[PDB]
């Protein structure tokens, strides 16, 4: 990696969301779902080198 | 509706409503691009221009934290980690290897 | 909580419970849990291996 980035849910400047968006992905994470829905769509075809 | 979208931002989308609860319209961006301060003037292209004109509410969509974003909007905390990598072909070749023995 | 502080510059993780009560930044360092274990002691092949 070149550098170490990240996405996020924007949100206006100065939203009363940020705060509550903040604490419903730190939710999903601690509950494995940030993970249990990567696995859904980047897994795909696990393509072998196989030979 | 909202059902004609599908994918990672969308079932968080879905992820975030049940745990705060709203009811959440999904509009396609117009301009196509998400942010972009075009240094002949200084204006916003894409979402970052539909944050701050707040016709838009959330931007659940790929629009990675950068230093000049942060200071027009506010980002959430992230949702998925990653930074900048090369991408291109595997070679397909093979050393040939005459002396292999 | 007590407002005896004004940062907390340290390896202060990003939870749960504690952005709950605390305001933490935006992560200077990315991470996560992982196990930790002795290397096995190798492989050492005598000079009579054959
Ligand atoms: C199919 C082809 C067969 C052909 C020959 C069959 C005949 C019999 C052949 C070999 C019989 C050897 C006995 C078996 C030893 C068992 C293993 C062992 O103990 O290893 C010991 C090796 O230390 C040695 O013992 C080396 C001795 C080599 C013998 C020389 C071969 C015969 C010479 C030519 C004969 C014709 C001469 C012409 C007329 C004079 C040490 O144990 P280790 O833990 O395994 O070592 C690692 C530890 N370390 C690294 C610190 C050292
Ligand atoms: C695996 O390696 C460890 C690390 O060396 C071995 O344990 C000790 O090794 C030190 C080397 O400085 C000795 O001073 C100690 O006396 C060793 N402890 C003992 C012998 O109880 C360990 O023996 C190795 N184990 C295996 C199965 O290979
Ligand atoms: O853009 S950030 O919010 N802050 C910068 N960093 C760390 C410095 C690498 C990271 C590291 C991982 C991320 F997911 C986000 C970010």
């Amino acid at each position: 990696l070149i550098d170490s980035k990240g996405y996020g849910v924007g949100t206006p400047m100065g939203s009363p969301y940020r705060d509550k968006i903040t604490i419903a992905i730190l939710q999903l994470q601690e509950e494995g779902k940030l993970h249990m829905m990567k696995e859904k769509w980047w897994r795909g075809n696990g393509c072998p080198e196989e030979e | 509706g909202n059902d004609r979208f599908e994918g990672y931002c969308i079932d968080l989308l879905r992820e975030l409503s049940t745990i705060l609860g709203f009811t959440y319209e999904i509009r396609l961006v117009e301009d196509g691009k998400y942010g972009a301060q075009d240094d002949v003037n200084g204006q916003w292209n894409g979402m970052v221009r539909e944050l701050i004109d707040h016709k838009a509410d959330l931007a659940v969509a790929p629009l990675a934290i950068t230093y000049v974003r942060e200071k027009v909007i506010d980002f959430s905390k992230p949702f998925m980690t990653l930074g900048i990598s090369i991408l291109y072909r595997k070679p397909n070749g093979t050393n040939p290897g005459v002396f292999s023995f």
